């Protein structure tokens, strides 16, 4: 709910070039500058002969909003012969997916194709470069001696990747042997130490690799999508991938031990077609220390009110237990086509209430198709599955749609005010938006009425001027406030009472206040951060019997506070944001005594 | 098939030296040709690929030239580790062929045989049959003939003969030759003489006995 | 029991109960059962209360035997109805349904021309003159089209070499056209040799991975209405004859296609599929959108082997069938008969327009006046016999728009136009009498017997001040 | 860290087939291919051929197109090579190494020997070698008439290393026969008893004989 959606940082890259197709958060390992990584898989590069062989974008977070691209290879094809090409880079869709972990930067380019040394092929194997500091290293693990369909020929290494906290890569390729797809896992240090550029083929040792199975399980694209995270509980992550034509288009998400790569658990979708694995995530999103598992059905349909199908999309929620089950809870979208569930990010804590978030993003819905972002807080119990927050995409194109919120990362405080920000990409319009978190104020508010039971043949006060004789009451309304991170000390609070407020209007209100003998009174207030209970008294009245014949219903004095937020901002420019979960307003009630 | 040949079949360096291999191929190869070394007791290891690349682990010592149908492996700075046989191996196409391998020996001062011959063992004879043996041990260079005279005529029939791979202290080497007959036929003559040629003498070098003396 | 909480206003209190009514000058709480109201006091002229109504508007008769003019056929009574419902309560449509006897049939046969269909073409090489023969005996007016698929041509789904590009089965070797996406041939028309010659004319071609393209032949078969041929006022049969599942929605995000499906026509001047490489594959959601819409009927003729994942998908798409193949087509005849006969021996009725929102209850009513069944379907009926149906609507909440609904068979242009319009006002609120003497000398409005009172004036007559 | 590790020694008949293996480890064994190679005693290196371990698909040589089978089990990382027909001419080291690629095999078994010959198990016959009835003395010992190899011989039971040459064995009719010499100071023989200790671990024999005259 914290998001800062009015002034978002921009960035915008070459037209054309899907410029935020992959999106991720640079840390250099020296407590240095942030960045943000940016893929344009469709970018022209300065590589000799090679057309749209993409690139990976650095960019500077406010410094100068500028973005430069990361020189991971400035070479064309190399020759097999003259003449003969070893390699083809054009088209090869260089930064469809990026991730960095601390220093080590890993992008690749899952359209590369190889010749081969036997024979003038043009097989996609796909390839990788992986940065750490001026070491630059290829890493195309499915560019092996196992050439074909039936081989790794097709495999596409690179389509989907993620690093274990361990400092091991985890990488899927959906084309090998015929479209089963298959899971790659390499040790970082085996990766660069055993780079050689005269050698295609690397041997990795200590690889771990899925293996060809039986042709039923044929063009399940295994490897679509992948995540870790721990789920045998020893430490070591483990492998999630999306598998989304498996179980007959049903779709499944097997989760593999990212020790030895053994089978640990499956997931299964629930309708034809949904496209279940298009997405994957794994965060402990209710506090347990237990990863949990999100599963994105971008094309599943829902029935409505008439009874019709329509494609909504649908995420579901595996909350791990020690026990080694599952508890699942699905989660479906809200516009109809929206494809709610292609991309799912968790946030972290992004209102530091204690309970990491999570974003799933509908990228074709919205207002002319311009996307959506969902935001979900999680809970002790779960997810809420109300989102707290919704992120509209604001360009619109000509070409192909904006598909704002196609990838998506978060769980970065680039900012460094203390709550994670979120990256939301939009490839159609060549468009990378930061959105930075606010700070987030709880508050504490207390209102008391006493006497409670109030008898208005009694009398002991007096009114405004020499008028006297009327049943009176006393309100003690109440307010505190506290916060988390970068906040200023001083806030100023806009409180307002209400009496009788439960009567509508046109109906008769009973209780005034003494000074206004009106039945609202309103109040500018000031409070500091972590103070005490910053109180203040003041008295009501009852109007006489003959004005209202309506001594059953009970009298509700209703507070509702409100705080300036212009007037609370930082030197980042970010005004603090009052806690959603609590609510805002509350109320006690009187009653009138009978005889 | 690609016919690869190793013109020098074997060479002697001395420590330190420096080691150039020549290898030709009956047709361009197109630079895919590779080195192996061959240790005596059959380890084999990659050492240049490509022509010119050194495979993991192997020292910078080694290194490889070359282009079209003529192509060299190059040992600076010979180690003892480095005595073996080396081959080449053309990969431009199949089926793969090999060269005839070139044979790297330690450099030494010529040696003379210390020759020995011995008579059949008791044990031998009751068994039927009679082997005399000739032991010529620890001299260098390799190259070496033997010749069996019994009585002043060359046998040349029953012999078998063994050598011995350098040895590595020194770089000498042994040769073992054994004259099998009968025990009918050995007993029938009296002298047996075992005759070594070597390079460093001019006079052969010969050891003998009588069967009767003693 | 409808005096609750609230209901101080008319509008209001027609809104909490589809069976509450109001009172006028009370000769509190008037919201209560009508007779309630008689029973104290409120006199017939003065009682308020509307109820859900229908008015048909054209109930033309259906159409007996058969009719030598197009024009005369009526397959579905009424035609067109103004349902005005107040809010929470339901009225039920009745919709009589029957199929005429001779009826056109427009049939497109799209066909997998992947390497594995050679033999196939050659058991159709006379399918053209015995299916339009065997058809003659069912309608007067049988049109069959041709359209072949394969595959998006594109890695990583073909070979990209020059070698296979030109000829993907150059490794064979053997004589195939260079993939393609979609292949619309022949428009629909009744000369059954020209289907037969073009048959014969067509060459296989190939690619490399098993699930195949033909989604991305079925959304251009049903949407490009003009170019395949689709007539109005006839069966529309899309026979997709293949032995392979099919790639759906994303799976073109291999080949680097992230721009998902139009559904719109974009067959180019060769009449073939132009945006094969640059959009995604349809999703079954719509595909659906778009059968329902060009009232395409979608038959899968596919192998044995295929059966299981087609059926499924039939299960989701309207009026979808399957049938089971063989592997040289050598049944494809009998299974379109088959597939025709069981469409001409039902009735299924299909809601179209705006009706998400809406609550809806069929209840289906066949021979004549014996089988009562809580379904929208028909089955086992002769050709001739009627099929009705009791259709319940009900709108939850009082809404300001109308609704445009249709109402027709699945398969049939025959449509019952129905209109929605909601009823939660009471005729008492149109006469506003601004400051009347009834609220305390112009300090309200008396609008149904009780006082709208002005701004800064409280009180059941406005006889207090804020 | 990439090992072959090959089968042990084979013997076989003429006529008959044997079969070794080739265990990988170090790299995914899947993922490359495993050449085999041929080497006579005292000979070359001679190419039979490739196999890609996931496909099983094969490419060999046109002279062991009708000799050798390749074949190659993922689960266990192994591939095999199956010699049929065996004849005297098959009797070779035959090793194992992946596939480097750049047309070079990286990384070798160690050598599975094979060995065709109709002979039985037989022991060794061991002879002493005395000289005939002066400061150093050399004794020998001969090892005649054994099969299969290996047989191990040591003098004083390995207490006299240097100074001896033994040598390797060649074949004598269809056997083994091996023998070997040991140098030590004149005054040091027949004052200490010296002995030619043999071992046929393939017939369970160890001999201990004496050089006494
Ligand atoms: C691929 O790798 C897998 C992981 O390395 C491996 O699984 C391992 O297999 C071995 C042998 O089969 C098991 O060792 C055996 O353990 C049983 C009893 O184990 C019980 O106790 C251990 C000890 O608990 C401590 O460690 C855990 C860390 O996981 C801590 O949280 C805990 O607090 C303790 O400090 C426990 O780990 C085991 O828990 C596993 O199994 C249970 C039951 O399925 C799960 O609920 C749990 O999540 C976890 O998966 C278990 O309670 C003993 O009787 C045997 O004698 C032997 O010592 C390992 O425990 C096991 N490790 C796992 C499953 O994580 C696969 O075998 C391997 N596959 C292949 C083909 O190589
Ligand atoms: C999660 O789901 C995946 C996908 O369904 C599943 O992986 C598959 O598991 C099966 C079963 O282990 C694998 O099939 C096996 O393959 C081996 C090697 O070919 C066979 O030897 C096995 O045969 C044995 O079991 C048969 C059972 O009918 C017996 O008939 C037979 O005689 C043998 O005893 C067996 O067929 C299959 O290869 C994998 N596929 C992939 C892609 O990995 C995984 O097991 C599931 N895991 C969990 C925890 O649910
Ligand atoms: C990167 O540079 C390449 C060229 O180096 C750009 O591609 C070129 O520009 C457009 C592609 O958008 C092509 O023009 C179009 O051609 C098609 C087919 O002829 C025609 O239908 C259109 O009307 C238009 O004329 C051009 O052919 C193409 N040339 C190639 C691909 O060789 C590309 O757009 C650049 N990309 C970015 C992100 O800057
Ligand atoms: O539909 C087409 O056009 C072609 C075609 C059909 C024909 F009847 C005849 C010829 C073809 C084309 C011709 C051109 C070609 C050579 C280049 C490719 O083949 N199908 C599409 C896919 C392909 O099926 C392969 C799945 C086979 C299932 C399988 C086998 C072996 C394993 C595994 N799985 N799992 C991995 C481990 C081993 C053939
Ligand atoms: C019937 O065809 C006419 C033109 O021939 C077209 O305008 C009309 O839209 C078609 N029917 C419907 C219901 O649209
Ligand atoms: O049971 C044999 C079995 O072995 C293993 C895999 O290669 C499978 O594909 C194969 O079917
Ligand atoms: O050999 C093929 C056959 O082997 C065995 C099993 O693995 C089967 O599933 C497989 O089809
Ligand atoms: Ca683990
Ligand atoms: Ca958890
Ligand atoms: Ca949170
Ligand atoms: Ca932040
Ligand atoms: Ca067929
Ligand atoms: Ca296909
Ligand atoms: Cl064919
Ligand atoms: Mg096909």
């Amino acid at each position: 709910f914290n998001l800062d959606v009015d002034s978002p940082a921009e960035y915008s890259g070459p037209e054309g070039s899907y410029f935020g197709f992959a999106v991720d958060f640079f840390v250099p390992s020296a407590s240095s500058r942030m960045f943000l990584l940016v893929g344009a898989p469709k970018a022209n590069t300065t590589q000799p002969g090679i057309v749209e062989g993409g690139q990976v974008l650095k960019c500077d977070w406010s410094s100068t909003r500028r973005c430069q691209p990361i020189e991971f290879d400035a070479t064309g094809n190399r020759d097999y012969a003259k003449d003969d090409p070893l390699e083809f880079k054009s088209h090869q869709w260089f930064g469809a997916s990026v991730r960095s972990k601390q220093d080590k930067i890993l992008a690749c380019a899952p359209l590369y194709h190889w010749r081969t040394e036997m024979k003038q092929e043009r097989e996609p194997v796909g390839t990788c470069f992986l940065q750490d500091g001026t070491k630059t290293v290829e890493y195309a693990p499915c560019r092996s001696q196992d050439i074909d369909a039936d081989g790794q020929g097709f495999c596409q290494g690179g389509f989907s990747i993620d690093f274990t906290k361990a400092d091991r890569v985890l990488l899927g390729g959906p084309g090998s042997f015929y479209w089963q797809g298959q899971l790659i896992s390499d040790q970082v240090a085996e990766i660069v130490s055993k780079y050689d550029p005269n050698v295609y083929s690397i041997k990795y040792n200590n690889q771990l690799a899925t293996r060809t199975a039986q042709a039923i399980f044929d063009d399940s694209y295994l490897g679509y999508s992948v995540a870790v995270g721990d789920f045998n509980g020893d430490g070591i992550d483990d492998f999630v991938s999306g598998v989304p034509r498996a179980a007959r288009t049903l779709g499944m998400v097997y989760i593999y031990d990212g020790k030895n790569m053994s089978s640990l658990y499956n997931f299964t979708g629930e309708q034809m077609a949904a496209y279940f694995g298009f997405s994957v995530a794994a965060t402990d999103i209710n506090g347990d220390d237990y990863a949990d598992v999100f599963i994105g059905a971008p094309l599943f349909m829902d029935r409505g009110s008439d009874g019709k199908l329509q494609e909504v999309g649908q995420v579901s929620v595996s909350l791990q237990r020690a026990s080694g089950d599952f508890q699942t809870t699905k989660l479906n979208g809200f516009e109809v086509f929206a494809r709610f569930g292609s991309a799912i990010a968790p946030l972290g804590d992004l209102d530091q209430d204690g309970f990491n978030d999570i974003a799933i993003a509908a990228p074709y819905g919205g207002e002319d198709k311009k996307g959506i972002v969902y935001i979900f807080n999680g809970r002790s119990t779960g997810l809420n599955a109300v989102p707290s927050q919704i992120l509209e995409g604001q360009w619109a194109a000509r070409s192909c749609p904006p598909s704002f919120g196609y990838s998506m990362k978060g769980a970065t405080d680039i900012d460094k005010n203390g709550y994670p920000d979120l990256i939301v990409g939009a490839f159609g319009v060549d468009r990378a938006i930061l959105y930075r978190a606010r700070p987030v104020i709880t508050v504490n508010a207390g209102l008391e009425v006493y006497p409670s039971i109030l008898n208005q043949d009694n009398k002991t006060c007096s009114l405004p001027g020499t008028a006297l004789k009327v049943s009176c009451f006393n309100v003690r309304f109440c307010l505190k406030a506290d916060g988390k991170g970068v906040l200023p000390r001083k806030l100023n609070f806009q409180v307002e009472l209400l009496l009788d407020k439960l009567k509508q209007k046109g109906a008769i209100r009973r209780a005034l206040f003494l000074y206004s003998r009106s039945p609202s009174h309103s109040k500018n207030m000031t409070i500091s951060r972590g103070g005490l209970m910053q109180c203040e008294e003041l008295i009501a009245y009852l109007r006489d019997e003959s004005e209202f014949r309506d001594k059953l219903t009970p009298i509700t004095i209703f507070m509702e506070y409100r705080l300036d937020y212009r007037t609370a901002a930082d030197t980042t420019g970010l005004q603090p944001i009052l806690n959603q979960f609590t609510p805002a307003n509350i109320s006690r009630q009187a009653h009138i005594l009978l005889d | 098939d690609i016919q690869m040949t190793q013109t020098t079949s074997s060479l002697s360096a001395s420590l330190g030296d420096r080691v150039i291999i020549s290898c030709r191929a009956s047709q361009d190869i197109s630079n895919y040709l590779s080195w192996y070394q061959q240790k005596p007791d059959g380890t084999v290891k990659l050492l240049i690929f490509y022509t010119s690349k050194l495979h993991s682990g192997v020292p910078s010592r080694f290194s490889g030239s070359g282009s079209g149908t003529d192509y060299s492996l190059t040992i600076s700075n010979l180690d003892q580790e480095d005595i073996a046989t080396y081959f080449c191996q053309q990969g431009n196409t199949f089926p793969y062929t090999f060269g005839g391998g070139t044979k790297v020996e330690m450099r030494r001062a010529d040696a003379a045989p210390t020759v020995s011959i011995f008579p059949p063992s008791s044990e031998q004879l009751t068994s039927g049959g009679a082997s005399v043996v000739c032991f010529l041990n620890n001299f260098y260079p390799k190259d070496i003939n033997v010749k069996w005279k019994i009585d002043g005529s060359e046998r040349q029939n029953g012999v078998l003969n063994s050598w011995t791979d350098q040895d590595s202290k020194d770089s000498t080497y042994s040769f073992s030759s054994t004259l099998t007959l009968t025990k009918d036929e050995y007993e029938r003559h009296n002298s047996y003489t075992c005759e070594a040629t070597h390079k460093t003498s001019t006079s052969p070098i010969v050891k003998s006995f009588n069967r009767n003396e003693c | 029991g409808c005096a609750l909480g609230g209901a101080e206003t008319c509008e209001d209190c027609l809104l909490i109960g589809p069976q509450c009514a109001w009172c006028a000058q009370e000769n509190g709480e008037r919201c209560d059962t009508p007779a309630n109201l008689l029973a104290k006091g409120c006199q017939l002229n003065f009682i308020e209360n509307p109820v859900s109504q229908v008015e048909i508007l054209k109930n033309k008769p259906l159409s007996v035997g058969r009719q030598k003019n197009s024009s005369d056929i009526v397959q579905i009574a009424p035609q067109s109805l103004i349902l005005k419902l107040r809010p929470g309560g339901a009225q039920t449509l009745q919709v009589h349904v029957r199929q005429t006897e001779d009826y056109p049939v427009d049939l497109y046969y799209l066909m997998d021309l992947s390497a594995s269909m050679d033999d196939d073409l050659n058991t159709i090489k006379e399918l053209g003159s015995r299916l339009s023969k065997e058809m003659s005996k069912l309608t007067s007016n049988f049109r069959l089209g041709f359209g072949s698929f394969v595959e998006k041509p594109v890695s990583p789904f073909v070979k990209t070499t020059p070698e296979e590009i030109a000829n993907p089965c150059s490794s064979i070797p053997y004589f195939c056209l260079p993939t393609f996406g979609f292949k619309h041939i022949l428009p629909l028309t009744n000369d059954a040799e020209r289907f037969n010659e073009i048959v014969k004319n067509q060459k296989i071609s190939a690619n490399i991975d098993t699930p195949e393209g033909g989604f991305d032949a079925i959304m251009q078969a049903a949407v490009c209405k003009e170019k395949i041929g689709w007539r109005n006022d006839s069966l529309h049969l899309l026979v997709f004859v293949s032995d392979a599942d099919s790639h759906f929605g994303m799976d073109s995000k291999l080949a680097g296609i992230v721009c998902p499906n139009d559904g719109l026509c974009h067959l180019d001047s060769k009449n073939e599929y132009s945006m094969s490489t640059v959009l995604e594959y349809p999703t079954i959601g719509q595909l659906i959108d778009k059968l329902v819409q060009n009232n395409v009927l979608l038959i899968f003729a596919v192998t044995q082997e295929q059966v299981h994942l087609y059926e499924n998908y039939a299960k989701l798409i309207p009026g979808a069938t399957v049938g089971l193949l063989q592997k040289d087509s050598g049944n494809i005849l009998q299974l379109i008969i088959s597939a025709y006969e069981e469409l001409r021996s039902e009735v299924e009725l299909e809601v179209l327009g705006d009706t998400e929102g809406l609550n809806l209850s069929f209840t289906a009513i066949c021979n004549n006046g014996t089988l009562f069944q809580h379904q929208k379907k028909c089955s086992h009926m002769k050709v001739g016999d009627t099929a009705s149906f009791s259709v319940t609507v009900n709108i939850p909440h009082c809404e300001r728009r109308s609704r445009h609904i249709i109402i027709k068979p699945v398969g049939l242009g025959d449509a019952l136009e129905l209109l929605v319009s909601p009823e939660c006002n009471c005729d008492c609120q149109k006469e506003v009498e601004v400051n009347s003497s009834k609220c305390h000398h112009g300090n309200g409005s008396f609008q149904c017997g009780v006082c709208a009172c002005h701004p800064g004036h409280m009180g059941p007559r406005c006889e207090s001040g804020h | 860290q990439v090992q072959l590790q090959q089968s042990g020694a084979e013997l076989a008949e003429p006529g008959a087939s044997v079969k070794m293996s080739c265990k990988a480890s170090g790299y995914t064994f899947s993922s490359f291919w495993m050449h085999w190679v041929k080497q006579r005693p005292g000979q070359g290196l001679e190419w039979i051929g490739y196999i890609n371990p996931n496909s099983g698909y094969t490419e060999c040589n046109e002279i062991f197109r009708d000799k050798a089978t390749m074949t190659a089990d993922t689960s266990s990382s192994t591939a095999y090579m199956q010699l049929s027909g065996l004849t005297s001419e098959d009797s070779a080291v035959y090793y194992c190494a992946s596939f480097l690629g750049r047309g070079a095999m990286d990384y070798w078994g160690q050598g599975t020997s094979v060995t065709v010959s109709s002979a039985k198990t037989t022991a060794p016959s061991v002879y002493p070698l005395a000289p005939v009835c002066g400061s150093s003395v050399t004794l020998g010992c001969l090892v005649k008439g054994y099969f299969p190899e290996p047989v191990t011989l040591t003098w004083n039971s390995g207490s006299l290393s240097a100074g001896v040459h033994t040598f390797p064995a060649v074949l004598q009719s269809s056997l083994y026969t091996l023998s070997s010499s040991v140098t030590v100071v004149a005054s040091t023989w027949p004052s200490q008893s010296i002995t030619c200790n043999v071992a046929h671990p393939a017939s369970s024999t160890k001999v201990d004989k004496k050089i006494e005259p």
